[PDB]
């Protein structure tokens, strides 16, 4: 069957900056070659056709070019909201999807707001404690968060979900959830995130005192 | 536009059959399109499936052909996807799709889960705002939707009328085996004691719809 | 002698899809482009090396109108330079382009209940339409490398897809109904302003 392969596979640049993807044909497709948009959650979105051929109501920054086994996605000016994965599929002979190339913002850092939420009264009630800790619209993604429990490192029983890059703004938030059995819970009162991130000094640590 | 309604159980357990419908509006069956399915896991990236003629012929991936049938109905205006035996590898975003050369037009999706366990519904807890603190001041709340499978749960904020400052976190699973993730809204300090903030939770596969209301925390 | 012919352009009951645009040419008679410049019907007015009030003071030796429907998001593809599948494959401007591009919202004429609609365009073409080109052929278009042979298949695509125009459509969607205006001075002036 004839391939593609995407170059770079991931690329992150600031707004307004040039973008330049490319696709590459095992073999020669003519111009059978079209370009997708895909934002997180999404079904790809149709950008480009015959190589060239902008599908209807597309934005004017996004062209492409190429014949053959050569060819081209220009973002000539992006856009924060031009975050997503955009792939090339021929249309030559078995219809065949390129693996994508991740589009990713560059911007200041933006060091996190720290929040603590200790947990419900009809959450206790039903036998469990979760602490949730959100670092909110911060940038760049990295950012480490560690609990303490009674000034007692804990592991093994927090997890972590990162949202996508912001479409307005490009930053990030993060929530870290501790969970526990409501007996194991009771027989401790200091709950604490410690955070760590580039845009601060030293790490933050927000926390929560179970009966105060 | 033309719309493609897709429908079907996302849960299937390994050994048993995906089968999804696709709903086509505005752009009739019996046409010189094929009807198409696309799918999307980590890692594979975007994975043509197969496409229908409304004539019957089809067009398969032969890496899938053995397991997969496609089918149409014109007076439906509809198309269809059966996938046997499916396993682990099979779990994916499947999407419908008007296909000629190019996939114009698709489908919302739909997450399908390969796993033997067993639906669940989430329980929806406040997560208080505690800074009822000093005016110009930005307070957090939200709701933490937790131990449901699979996924997926939808989450607003008073109907929709709330969306500035929302982040709905992607799903984990936790060490259960069940999801949870959190909802989370920042709002004026000020209005905090004034302005109501329901979170609307979702879970289509165990028919839970729930709201819940967030108000402070205080002694 | 006679006032040119615009209403049975702007007013027809119906309009041409626009791979088969509608050429009218204007020949002849006294051109009164203030029904046109001075009503409030349309949404677009835009003019190409022309001032659009100066047009009744200006002699010209050809005039023609193209009509056709699109959707309301592609009319900014009726101009010169464009990229998209209408300018490419339907219909095309040239660079040089005199002349007024008019449209105006058809959803009331244009659209039906169901999807499945009569006004098509063109999808696939082996090279783009010079500019004032027309295609209506139907011929299977080869996407792939074995000739089609006239047979429709897997990479053999028919080439004419329809819009889908439901009246429920966001105005991006919707029908739109187009009259280009194109003055050419090549010869002497037949189509004359009232001025
Ligand atoms: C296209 O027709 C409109 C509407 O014409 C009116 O309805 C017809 C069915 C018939 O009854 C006519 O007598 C009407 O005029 C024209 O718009 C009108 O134009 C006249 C100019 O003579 C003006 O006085 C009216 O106010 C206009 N009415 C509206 C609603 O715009 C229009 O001029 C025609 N287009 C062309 C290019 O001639
Ligand atoms: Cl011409």
């Amino acid at each position: 069957d004839i391939q593609l392969t995407q170059s770079p596979s991931s690329l992150s640049v600031s707004v307004g900056d040039r973008v330049t993807i490319t696709c590459r044909a095992s073999q020669a497709i003519s111009n059978s070659l079209a370009w997708y948009q895909q934002k997180p959650g999404k079904a790809p979105k149709l950008l480009l056709y015959a190589a060239s051929t902008l599908e209807s109501g597309v934005p004017s920054r996004f062209s492409g070019s190429g014949s053959g086994t050569d060819f081209t996605l220009t973002i000539s000016s992006l856009q924060p909201e031009d975050f997503a994965t955009y792939y090339c599929q021929h249309y030559y002979s078995t219809p065949f999807f390129g693996g994508g190339t991740k589009v990713e913002i560059k911007r200041t850092v933006a060091a996190p707001s720290v929040f603590i939420f200790p947990p419900s009264d009809e959450q206790l009630k039903s036998g469990t404690a979760s602490v949730v800790c959100l670092l909110n619209n911060f940038y760049p993604r990295e950012a480490k968060v560690q609990w303490k429990v009674d000034n007692a490192l804990q592991s093994g029983n927090s997890q972590e979900s990162v949202t996508e890059q912001d479409s307005k703004d490009s930053t990030y938030s993060l929530s870290s959830t501790l969970t526990l059995s409501k007996a194991d819970y009771e027989k401790h009162k200091v709950y604490a995130c410690e955070v760590t991130h580039q845009g601060l000094s030293s790490p933050v640590t927000k926390s929560f005192n179970r009966g105060e | 536009q033309v719309q493609l309604q897709q429908s079907g159980p996302g849960l299937v357990k390994p050994s048993g059959t995906l089968s999804l419908t696709c709903a086509v509006s505005g752009a009739s069956i019996s046409s010189g399109d094929w009807w198409s399915w696309v799918r999307q896991s980590p890692g594979r990236g975007l994975e043509w499936i197969g496409g229908i003629f409304h004539s019957g012929t089809t067009n398969y991936s032969p890496s899938l052909k053995s397991r997969v049938t496609m089918s149409v109905d014109q007076p439906k205006n509809q198309f269809s996807l059966h996938l046997t035996s499916v396993t682990a590898a099979d779990t994916a975003v499947y999407y419908c799709a008007r296909m000629r050369g190019i996939f114009d037009y698709w489908g919302q999706g739909t997450l399908v889960t390969v796993s033997s366990a067993s639906t669940k519904g989430p329980s929806v807890f406040p997560l208080a705002p505690s800074s009822k603190s000093t005016s110009g001041g930005t307070a957090a709340l939200g709701c933490l939707v937790k131990d449901y499978f699979p996924e997926p749960v939808t989450v607003s904020w008073n109907s929709g009328a709330l969306t500035s400052g929302v982040h709905t976190f992607p799903a984990v699973l936790q060490s259960s085996g069940l999801y949870s993730l959190s909802s989370v809204v920042t709002v004026p300090s000020s209005s905090l004691g004034t302005q109501t903030y329901i979170c609307n939770v979702n879970h289509k596969p165990s028919n839970t719809k729930v709201d819940k209301k967030v108000e402070p925390k205080s002694c | 002698t006679n006032l040119c012919p615009f209403g049975e352009v702007f007013n027809a009951t119906r309009f041409a899809s626009v791979y088969a645009w509608n050429r009218k040419r204007i020949s002849n008679c006294v051109a009164d482009y203030s029904v046109l410049y001075n009503s409030a019907s349309f949404s677009t007015f835009k003019c190409y090396g022309v001032s659009p009030t100066k047009l009744n003071d200006l002699c010209f030796t050809n005039v023609y109108a193209d009509s056709f429907v699109i959707r309301g998001d592609e009319v900014r593809q009726i101009a010169p330079g464009q990229t998209g599948k209408i300018a490419d494959y339907n219909y095309k401007l040239p660079d040089d382009f005199t002349g007024c591009v008019i449209a105006w919202n058809s959803n009331n004429l244009d659209s039906k209940v169901g999807g499945n609609y009569n006004y098509l365009y063109r999808l696939f073409r082996k090279s783009n339409l010079k500019p004032f080109e027309r295609d209506i052929s139907t011929e299977i278009y080869q996407a792939g490398s074995t000739p089609c042979n006239g047979v429709e298949g897997f990479n053999c695509y028919f080439p004419l897809q329809s819009y889908g125009f439901q009246p429920t459509n966001g105005v991006g969607y919707q029908p739109y109904r187009v009259v280009v205006l194109s003055f050419e001075l090549l010869a002497p002036a037949t189509v004359c302003g009232p001025k």
